[PDB]
């Protein structure tokens, strides 16, 4: 069900709109969405679970 | 075309108030040609003030 209320498909387009939720307006650079999401879970310095 | 990239980024703005986003944007999209690009338009700021002065040797009230 999850899938067909996404209407977005690939990573891209994923990482975009990920993006446009954390920062609503700023254009969507292909490189700062996904240095975005990136850092947000997988960045050593930023997350650490401990 | 870098207009029309401007306004599908507009019509996502979520009202984020933030004007360094807004900023971030506009200066998004204008380039810079650089070297010569520069020294280009450097010029027509040379020519525009001798424009003016051309004007004062050859116009009665200037000399006075």
């Amino acid at each position: 069900e999850t899938l067909r209320v996404d209407p977005t498909n690939d990573r891209l387009s994923a990482l975009v709109e990920i993006y446009r939720m954390m920062r609503p307006g700023e254009p969507p650079t292909r490189e700062a969405a996904e240095s975005l999401f990136e850092n947000l879970f997988f960045s050593e310095d930023r997350y650490d679970l401990s | 075309a870098a207009a029309q990239v401007l306004s599908s980024v507009e019509s996502e703005i979520g009202r984020t108030t933030d004007p360094v986003r807004m900023y971030m944007r506009e200066m998004g999209t204008v380039e810079l040609l650089t070297r010569e690009g520069e020294i280009d338009i450097a010029k027509r700021i040379e020519d525009g003030i001798n424009q003016v002065q051309c004007s004062v040797a050859e116009y009665p009230e200037a000399i006075t």
